[PDB]
């Protein structure tokens, strides 16, 4: 004797001993990503090319 | 028999109960159940219950 059994309810696993099909479908991603910058230029410059007599001490 | 006609008693009180639920045994006249996807949804979650799986 294998005890009560449903008639119309699904088989499905009820004790110890009883089977089951696993479908292994498995399917994980993960990706991260990040970057920073900084940037700084400076140029100056000053040239007297020709200097009056009247600035020439200065 | 006027003033239990004319008064209540404090903590004599009636309360409200309210609940969801499937009726069955209808002739065609029940719900589309395209409208109405909940209708479907709980019928297929009293099948799970009992052991049906669609």
């Amino acid at each position: 004797n294998y005890g009560y059994q449903p008639l119309f309810e699904d088989r499905r696993p009820r004790n110890i001993g009883d089977t089951l099909t696993i479908v292994l479908q498995e399917n994980v991603s993960a990706s991260k990503s990040s970057s920073a910058n900084a940037s700084r230029d400076g140029k100056t410059s000053f040239g007297f090319d020709t200097v009056p007599r009247y600035l020439q001490g200065l | 028999e006027r003033i239990r006609d004319l008064t209540s008693v404090q903590g004599v009180r009636e309360n409200s109960l309210i609940g969801y639920g499937l009726v069955v045994g209808l002739d065609g006249t029940g719900d589309q159940t395209t409208q109405t996807p909940f209708t479907t949804q709980t019928l297929n979650n009293m099948l799970s219950q009992l052991g049906i799986t669609v």
